[PDB]
RNA sequence: CAGAGGUGAAAUUCUUGGAUUUAUUGAAGACUAACUACUGCGAAAGCAUUUGCCAAGGACGUUUUCAUUAAUCAAGAACGAAACUAUGCCGACUAGGGAUCGGGUGGUGUUUUUUUA
C-alpha cells in the first residue's frame, strides 16, 4: 500500500505540474493570437471542457 | 492558573521594548510572571505557583492595561500600589454639535493645560484626556471627584466654579469645627 | 377545497351504501 | 370501528351504535354550549354535522368530568359534575342514555374520537378511505396490544361460593344482575387498579357469549367453559402505554404513622408481594418489586398474580403468542441476558462509550489537515442491528460499524478521482501509524470497499478497539458529489444511466446515511418499541431470503411506516402488534399505484403542502416514465430524501413481487387460521419452494457463540 | 474533594457585599457587609469594614460545608462607574488569608452596550 | 450601621426569631454533566428540604448552572468558555443536566478588540434537528497580510456584507444539519472557528473568528428517555 | 436576613407584608459602547446594530451623444438653555513632501485556488 500511494502521488505530481505550467505558459497562436486565461486555472483540457459546456 | 492580556500598538512597542525589565522586576517582586509579545502585540500577566495575592493580580491586570493605554511607567506603578484604583470616563455620548464637543473638552484641559493641572493637584489624581474619554488614576475620593468634575463638565458647568469649589472645601475640611454643618451657605 | 373532496367522497360512499325500492316495498 | 348498540356491561364491547348516534345528534342539534349555545345548525351538511358532533366527543368529557343535560319535548346545557358514568340525561323523559356503555368503552369512545378528530384536522394527505374503509377490528392482535386467554372451571351455581374469591351476594345480584356482569366488572375493576399506569386503556371480551336462544327453552342454555354459563373463557386485551411498559417497581403510597386507606387497599391487594423499601434518595413508600423477563413481560406475571389471588385459585392463565415472540427475538451471549428486558441498550451504550474514547483519541491526534468531524453511522448506533453487540464477536455482518471521517476544507485536493481515493489512503495510513505509535492497545488493519462501482481504490481503516468492537472509518471529502457529477457529465449518452446508479449509492452510503441515522436515532428514542419490531422484522426477512437483495435502511424505512403513521390503527405497544401490523400494511400495499411518503418525527418539520405535492409530481413523473414498474417498485420518501429512488433502486421485480405474495399468504394463513404457536411457527419456516433450484451447504464451524448468541 | 462556590462580590464606592452562593447561583449561603459590621456609618466601605464581613463569611462557609471559591466582582456597572472598591480587594484577600481555597477570579460589572442617555 | 448614632426608623420595630438553622434542615444534592464532556461530576447543590419531594423536584427541576470549559474539559486552551447547564431529570442524590447556553468572558473580548483595523458581527437563529430553537453570535476581526506597510487593515462595507452572507450561511448549514448534542460536540474541539477561516480565506484576511455566544431560545416537550440516553429502575432495601 | 441609598459629614426616601443582594424569566420606552480615526457621506443643520424595498449622488472609466446650452448674484423660494480663552495676513497663486479616502492602468510575486462559481 505505502509503495503504491507513494509511486502514483509521485507520478500524479509530476503530470498535474507539466500540465499547469503547459497552461499558464502564455500559448500564442500561429497567427499572432494569444490565449486568455486566468489566475488559478491548470488545465487546456478544463479550458475546452468549459467551451463545450457552453 | 489565572491570566490576562492586553494589545498595544507600535509607537507603544517601542516605549514598552525600553522599560520592560522594569516592568517585569516590579512583577516579580509581587510574584506575578509577565510576558510581552511582539509579533502580535499582547502584554500577558500570568500567576505563578508561588503567587498569594488576588488583588495583586488584578492591579497587574490594570497595570498593563495602563501601559497600553499610555501613561508613563511611574504612574503604571502607582498603580501598582495598594490604595490606588483607575478610571475612564465616557466624554463622548453627551453633545450632538462637533464644534460644542470639542470646545467642552478643550475647555476641561484649559489654558497651558491650567485647569487641568490644579484638578490632578486638588484631587491627588492623574488625569489623561483622550479623544472620546478621560483616564484618570488616584486614590478613590479623587476618582469620585474627577468623574463629577468631568461630567459636570461635559454638561454646561465651568471646571473653573468646580475648581473653586474643591479649594473652598479644603480649608473648610482643613478647620475642625465644623463636622455638622452643611456647607452650603460657604459654597457657590 | 376539503368542501369538494369530502362532498365528492360522501356521495360515493352514499351510492354505494344506498338501499333499494324493491325491497323496501317487499318488506 | 368494532361498537354496536348492544349491552357491554357483560363483558362485551359495544354500548354506542345507531340510535345512540341518532339521539345525540339530535341532542347536540338542540344545542350543547357551555351556556347553552347551539353546536350544530340546520343548514349544516352531513361532514359539517360529523365534524361537530366528533369535535364535542372528543372534546368534552361525559364520564368523570361533567354530564349533559337536555329536554326532548327545552334546551342542552353541558354541566361540571362527573358521575363515573356515561351520562348524557334527559329531564323531559328522565332517562340516561348510555348506560349500555361501560367505562372502558367510553375511554376508547374518547380516544377514537381524538383519533378522527386529528385525521379530520389533517390537511395534507387523504384521510378519507383511511377513516372510513378500513375495519381494524377483525384481528384482536391488530386492534388491541395485549390479548390474555384466561379459562375459568367454574362449575355450577352454587358452586360459585367455592368457585370464586369475591363473593356474589344478594345485593351484589341487585347491582350486578347477571353473574357475567359481576364477574366482568370484577375483572375490570381487579386488573385497572392492579395495572395502573401501565396501561392507557382496558377491555375485557367474554368469548363464547350467545345471545340467542329457541323458544323452548328458558334463557340460553350452554355448557362449555367448564360450568354451565354463556361463555367459553375470557379474553382481557390491553391497550398499554409503552414508555411505563416495563417499570420494575410498582410504587404506592408513603409511610406516616397511621395507615391510611389507600396504603390499606394497598397492602389488602397485594398481600405477601407488598413492601415497605426505603429508595436510593431516601423515600419510604410502599411497592412490590417484581423481575424482568426476556420471554415474557411484567404485564403477564402481573395480571396471573392479581387473577390467581383476587378473581379464583382454579383459572389458567396464557399468552403464549407474545412469549413466543421474545423467544423468536435472539438473545446475545452476554451476563444476565435472560432477566434483561427487551427494551435495554445497554449493549448499544457500551459500544458508543468505546466509540466516544476512540472519539477522542483520534480527534486529538495530529495531521497536516485537522479533523472537522466524526460522523457514527452505523446500524448500532441507530438500533437497528439484528444481533446485538456483543464484544470480540467478530463473526457477526455487522460487527463493523461504519464512521464517517470528514476533514477540514483545503483547496489542494487532487481533481482526479483515483488519485483522491489514493490520497484518502494516505490520510488513514498516517493515521493507522500515529495510532499504532500511540495507543498499542488498539489493533487495526486496513481492507476494501467495492460496493461503489468503477471506484475501485476505496480503502477502509479496520479498527479494533480493546473493550472488543470494530469501526471502519471511511473519508468523506467535499470533493465527492463534484468529481462524480463531472463524470457522469463527461460520460456519453448510453453509460449515463449506468453512472446514475453509481452516483446514487454513493449518496445512499455517504450522504443522506448520516441524515438517516441521526433521524432514526432520535426518534427511536421517542418510539422505543421501534428497535424491537426491526429487528423482528430484519429477521423475517433474512429467514424469507429477501435481505440480501434488499438494503437494510430500506428494511428500517418499511419498518417504521407504523410507528410514524398508525393512522387508522394505534400506536404499537408490542413486538407482535407492531410486526402485525407491518406484516398487515406491506401486505395492503398496492405499490403500483400508492407512493410511500414519510415525515420521520416525533409524536405532537413536518412534510407541508409544497413539499408533499412536490413529492407526489415526482412520484407521478416516475410512473410514467415506468409505468409497469419493471425498474422500480417502491416509491418510499422522507424530509431527508424527497428523491423517491434513492434507497429503493435496483430491486428485481421477481423479489418485490415474492415478498408482497409473502405477505399476502401471511395475511390469509392469519385470516383462515387463528394466531398461535404453528401459525408462527410456519411464519418463520423458509419456504425453500418456488425456486427452481436450491443449495445446501454447510460451514466446518458452528458459529453461534463467535456471533454471540 | 473540595466543595465549591461562588462568592459574589459587589464592591461600589460606598459598601461592599460579600455574598457566598451555591453554584446553582440561586441558594444563597451567607450574607453580610461593611455597612453591618462598621459602627461609623462614615466609613461604610473600609479595608476594615470589608475584612470583617470576609471573616463572618467565612465562618459561615466552612461551618456549613464549602471550601473553595469562584470569586465573581463586581462594580456599579451601567452608566455610573465601572472600578471595583477598596471594599473588593480586601473582601477577596481576607478569604484568602482565611483560608478558603480561591478556586477562580472573574470580573463581572454590567457595562451597557449602549447606555441610556440623551444626547443634548 | 450597628452602631448607635444612627436614629430609629419603623425597622426593627418587631423581628422574628432565630430558631430555624435552614443550614440543618438543607439537603446535599450531587450534579452530573452530559456525557459529551470529560470532567462530568462537577461539585454538588443544596435543597431546601424534601418534606415536599414537590418542593425538592420544583427547585430542582427549575435551577440552571453554569462552569466554566476548564473546569469542564481539563484544558486552559478552553479555559475562556463558559456553558451554561439546565437542570431536567433528578433520580437519586445525582442530577441530570442539559446544555443550555455558552458565552465568551469578558475580559476576553476586551482582550481580543484592536484599533486599528475591523470587527465583524454576525448573529443568526435557527432550528436544530431536535427541533430546537438556536441563536448563534459569531464575531471576527481582520488581520493584515506578512507585507503590509499600511497601519490600518480596514475592511470595506461589501467586504463586510460579503463575509456576514458567507457566515450566516454557514452557521445556518452547520445548525441545520446538527442536533443539540452534535452542536456541543461540534462547539467543544472548536471545529466552526476553521471552518470559517477556511471559507473566507478567499475575500478578506481575518484573525480572530469566534462564535462568541449561543442561547437557547424554546425548547421542545420533555423526554427522560432521550435525556438518559444522552446520559448513559432501582430496589429498595425492605425496611420492616 | 437587617439594613440599603446618598454625601465632606448628613438628611429626604425604601425597608419583617422581607428593602439592598442572588437566580430563572417577562414586558416597556429609549439608545446603538468598545471597533472610532491620520477618517467617510450630505448643501447646511447632521449621519454609526442586521437585512431587504424605494428613489437619489459624487468621483472614476469612455475613439458614446447634445453643440454654447454658461458664470455671478440684490429680490423670491427650499431646508434648519446657550456662550466662557479661542485669533489664522489675504489673493486673480509657483514648485512641491509625506500621508491617507474613492476609481483606473501597468509590473510583480506572496496570500489565494483546481469545469463551477
Amino acid at each position: 500500500l505505502k509503495e503504491d500511494i507513494h509511486t502514483h502521488m509521485a507520478i500524479f505530481e509530476q503530470r498535474e505540474a507539466q500540465a499547469q505550467e503547459d497552461v499558464q505558459s502564455s500559448i500564442v497562436d500561429e497567427d499572432g493570437f494569444t490565449l486568455v486565461v486566468g489566475k488559478n486555472t491548470k488545465s487546456l483540457n478544463s479550458i475546452r471542457k468549459k467551451i463545450l459546456n457552453k | 492558573e489565572s491570566s490576562f492580556m492586553t494589545l498595544f500598538p507600535k509607537y507603544r512597542e517601542s516605549y514598552l521594548k525600553t522599560i520592560w525589565n522594569d516592568v517585569t522586576r516590579a512583577l516579580d517582586k509581587h510574584n506575578i510572571a509577565c510576558v510581552l509579545d511582539l509579533v502580535e502585540g499582547s502584554m500577558t500577566v500570568k500567576t505563578t505557583r508561588k503567587t498569594y495575592d488576588p488583588a495583586i493580580i488584578l492591579k497587574a491586570r490594570d497595570l498593563i492595561k495602563l501601559l497600553a493605554r499610555s501613561v508613563p511607567f511611574p504612574q503604571a506603578v502607582k498603580i501598582l500600589q495598594d490604595d490606588m484604583a483607575c478610571d475612564v470616563i465616557k466624554i463622548g455620548n453627551f453633545v450632538t454639535n462637533k464644534e460644542r464637543f470639542v470646545k467642552r473638552r478643550q475647555r476641561l484641559v484649559g489654558p497651558n493645560g491650567n485647569t487641568l493641572k490644579a484638578l490632578e493637584l486638588l484631587t491627588k489624581c492623574y488625569i489623561l484626556v483622550q479623544g472620546n474619554t478621560v483616564s484618570a488614576m488616584g486614590p478613590f475620593k479623587g476618582l469620585k471627584e474627577v468623574r463629577r468634575v468631568v461630567e459636570d463638565c461635559m454638561k454646561n458647568i465651568h471646571p473653573i466654579y468646580h475648581i473653586k469649589e474643591l479649594m473652598i472645601k479644603r480649608e473648610l475640611a482643613k478647620r475642625p469645627e465644623l463636622a455638622n454643618e452643611d456647607w452650603s451657605r460657604f459654597l457657590p | 377545497f376539503k368542501s369538494n373532496i369530502f362532498k365528492l367522497q360522501i356521495d360515493e360512499l352514499l351510492e354505494q351504501v344506498k338501499l333499494k325500492q324493491k325491497h323496501v316495498l317487499k318488506v | 370501528r368494532g361498537f354496536s348498540s348492544n349491552m357491554s356491561h357483560s363483558g362485551s364491547l359495544g354500548g354506542f351504535g345507531t340510535f345512540e348516534f341518532t339521539i345525540l345528534m339530535a341532542a347536540l342539534l338542540n344545542g350543547g354550549g357551555i351556556n347553552s349555545n347551539k353546536i350544530l345548525l340546520h343548514g349544516f351538511s352531513s361532514y359539517q354535522l360529523f365534524k361537530g358532533v366528533i369535535k364535542y366527543l372528543a372534546t368534552m368529557d361525559l364520564c368523570h368530568d361533567g354530564h349533559l343535560q337536555f329536554h326532548s319535548n327545552p334546551a342542552s346545557k353541558y354541566i361540571d359534575e362527573g358521575f363515573q358514568t356515561p351520562t348524557l340525561f334527559d329531564k323531559s323523559t328522565k332517562v340516561n342514555i348510555l348506560t349500555k356503555m361501560t367505562v372502558s368503552s367510553y375511554q376508547i369512545l374518547k380516544e377514537y374520537a381524538g383519533e378522527t378528530l386529528r385525521m379530520l384536522n389533517n390537511v395534507v394527505q387523504d384521510q378519507f378511505s383511511n377513516i372510513f374503509l378500513t375495519n381494524i377490528s377483525r384481528f384482536d392482535n391488530l386492534k388491541y396490544d395485549l390479548c390474555y386467554d384466561v379459562q375459568l372451571p367454574l362449575g355450577k351455581y352454587n358452586n360459585l361460593e367455592t368457585s370464586l374469591a369475591a363473593t356474589f351476594g344478594s345485593m351484589e345480584r341487585v347491582k350486578f344482575i347477571t353473574l357475567e356482569n359481576f364477574l366482568a366488572h370484577k375483572i375490570t375493576n381487579v386488573a385497572r387498579y392492579a395495572l395502573g399506569d401501565r396501561i392507557k386503556y382496558i377491555q375485557i371480551e367474554m368469548v363464547g357469549q350467545k345471545s340467542d336462544f329457541p323458544i323452548t327453552k328458558r334463557k340460553v342454555y350452554s355448557n362449555t367453559g367448564g360450568n354451565h354459563f354463556n361463555f367459553d373463557f375470557v379474553r382481557v386485551k390491553l391497550i398499554v402505554n409503552p414508555s411505563e411498559c416495563d417499570k420494575l417497581v410498582t410504587k404506592g403510597p408513603a409511610h406516616s404513622e397511621t395507615m391510611s386507606t389507600e396504603a390499606a387497599v394497598f397492602k389488602n391487594f397485594w398481600g405477601i408481594k407488598s413492601s415497605l423499601r426505603r429508595f436510593k434518595d431516601g423515600s419510604i413508600t410502599h411497592c412490590c418489586v417484581w423481575s424482568t423477563s426476556s420471554s415474557e413481560p411484567i404485564i403477564s406475571s402481573i395480571v396471573n398474580f392479581a387473577l390467581q389471588k383476587h378473581v379464583s385459585k382454579k383459572a389458567q392463565i396464557s399468552n403464549e403468542t407474545i412469549k413466543k415472540f421474545h423467544n423468536f427475538l435472539p438473545l446475545p451471549n452476554l451476563p444476565s441476558s435472560a432477566k434483561t428486558s427487551v427494551l435495554n441498550l445497554s449493549s448499544f451504550f457500551n459500544l458508543k462509550k468505546s466509540f466516544d474514547d476512540l472519539y477522542k483519541i483520534i480527534f486529538q491526534m495530529k495531521l497536516p489537515l485537522s479533523v472537522k468531524s466524526i460522523l457514527p453511522v452505523g446500524s448500532a448506533f441507530r438500533y437497528t442491528s439484528l444481533c446485538q453487540p456483543v464484544p470480540f464477536a467478530y463473526s457477526d455482518p455487522d460487527f463493523f460499524q461504519d464512521v464517517i471521517l470528514e476533514f477540514e476544507t483545503s483547496p489542494k485536493w487532487p481533481d482526479e478521482i483515483t488519485s483522491l481515493e489514493k490520497a484518502k489512503t494516505a490520510f488513514l495510513l498516517k493515521i493507522q501509524e500515529e495510532l499504532s505509535a500511540n495507543s498499542s492497545t488498539y489493533r487495526s488493519f486496513f481492507s476494501r470497499d467495492e460496493s461503489i462501482p468503477y471506484n475501485l481504490e476505496i480503502v477502509t481503516l479496520n479498527i479494533l478497539t480493546p473493550e472488543g468492537y470494530g469501526f471502519k472509518f471511511r473519508v468523506l471529502t467535499e470533493r465527492d458529489e463534484i468529481l462524480y457529477l463531472r463524470a457522469i457529465a463527461n460520460a456519453r449518452n448510453e453509460l449515463k444511466p449506468e453512472l446514475e446508479a453509481t452516483f446514487l449509492k454513493f449518496t445512499a452510503k455517504y450522504l443522506a446515511s448520516v441524515r438517516h441515522t441521526r433521524t432514526l436515532e432520535n426518534i427511536s428514542h421517542s418510539y422505543q418499541f421501534y428497535s424491537p419490531v426491526v429487528r423482528l422484522f430484519k429477521r423475517w426477512l433474512d429467514t424469507h431470503l429477501l435481505l440480501g437483495h434488499i438494503t437494510d435502511e430500506l428494511a428500517e424505512l418499511i419498518a417504521i411506516k407504523p410507528f410514524v403513521d398508525p393512522a387508522p390503527y394505534f400506536i404499537p405497544g408490542s413486538l407482535e402488534n407492531g410486526f402485525l401490523k407491518v406484516l398487515k400494511f406491506i401486505s395492503q400495499w398496492n405499490w403500483k399505484d400508492d407512493p410511500l411518503i414519510l415525515d420521520l418525527v416525533k409524536p405532537e418539520e413536518r412534510l407541508t403542502l409544497a413539499q408533499y405535492k412536490g413529492i407526489q409530481m415526482n412520484f407521478t413523473n416516475l410512473r410514467n416514465s415506468d409505468p409497469n414498474g419493471t425498474h422500480l417498485q417502491f416509491f418510499v420518501a422522507s424530509k431527508n430524501d424527497p428523491s423517491g429512488i434513492l434507497y429503493s433502486s435496483g430491486i428485481p421485480l421477481p423479489i418485490a413481487t415474492r415478498l408482497t405474495a409473502l405477505a399476502k399468504v401471511a395475511v390469509n394463513l392469519l385470516q383462515t387460521h387463528g394466531l398461535n404457536q404453528q401459525t408462527i411457527n410456519l411464519l418463520f419456516t423458509p419456504g425453500l419452494k418456488d425456486y427452481d433450484f436450491v443449495v445446501d451447504l454447510r460451514t466446518p464451524i458452528g458459529l453461534k457463540s463467535s456471533c454471540g448468541i | 474533594s473540595q466543595v465549591f462556590g461562588v462568592a459574589r462580590i459587589y464592591a461600589s464606592f460606598n459598601d461592599t457585599f460579600v455574598h457566598v452562593t451555591d453554584l446553582s447561583g440561586k441558594e444563597t449561603i451567607a450574607r453580610v457587609t461593611g455597612g453591618m459590621k462598621v459602627k461609623a456609618d462614615r466609613d461604610e466601605s473600609s479595608p476594615y469594614a470589608a475584612m470583617l464581613a470576609a471573616q463572618d463569611v467565612a465562618a459561615k462557609c466552612k461551618e456549613v460545608g464549602i471550601t473553595a471559591v469562584h470569586v465573581k466582582i463586581r462594580a456599579t456597572g451601567g452608566t455610573r462607574t465601572k472600578t471595583p472598591g477598596p471594599g473588593g480587594q480586601a473582601a477577596l484577600r481576607a478569604l484568602a488569608r482565611s483560608g478558603l481555597r480561591i478556586g477562580r477570579i472573574e470580573d463581572v460589572t454590567p457595562v451597557p452596550s449602549d447606555s441610556t442617555r440623551k444626547k443634548g | 450601621a450597628v452602631g448607635k448614632n444612627k436614629r430609629l426608623s419603623k425597622g426593627k420595630k418587631g423581628q422574628k426569631k432565630r430558631v430555624v438553622d435552614p443550614f440543618t434542615r438543607k439537603e446535599w444534592f450531587d450534579i452530573k454533566a452530559p456525557s459529551t464532556f470529560e470532567n462530568r461530576n462537577v461539585g454538588k447543590t443544596l435543597v431546601n428540604k424534601s418534606t415536599g419531594l414537590k418542593s425538592a423536584s420544583d427547585a430542582l427541576k427549575g435551577r440552571v448552572v453554569e462552569v466554566c470549559l476548564a473546569d469542564l474539559q481539563g484544558s486552559e486552551d478552553h479555559s475562556f468558555r463558559k456553558i451554561k447547564l439546565r437542570v431536567d431529570e433528578v433520580q437519586g442524590k445525582n442530577l441530570l443536566t442539559n446544555f443550555h447556553g455558552m458565552d465568551f468572558t469578558t475580559d476576553k473580548l476586551r482582550s481580543m478588540v484592536r484599533k486599528w483595523q475591523t470587527l465583524i458581527e454576525a448573529n443568526v437563529t435557527v432550528k436544530t434537528s431536535d427541533d430546537y430553537v438556536l441563536r448563534i453570535f459569531a464575531i471576527a476581526f481582520t488581520r493584515k497580510q506578512a507585507n503590509q506597510v499600511k497601519r490600518h487593515s480596514y475592511a470595506q462595507s461589501s467586504h463586510i456584507r460579503a463575509i456576514r452572507k458567507v457566515i450566516s450561511e454557514i452557521l445556518t448549514k452547520e445548525v441545520q444539519g446538527s442536533t443539540l448534542a452534535q452542536l456541543t460536540s461540534k462547539l467543544i474541539p472548536e471545529v466552526i472557528n476553521k471552518e470559517i477561516e477556511n471559507a473566507t480565506k478567499d475575500i478578506f484576511p481575518l484573525q480572530n473568528i469566534h462564535v462568541r455566544k449561543v442561547k437557547l431560545l424554546k425548547q421542545p416537550k420533555f423526554d427522560v428517555g432521550a435525556l438518559m440516553a444522552l446520559h448513559g429502575e432501582e430496589k429498595g432495601k425492605k425496611v420492616t
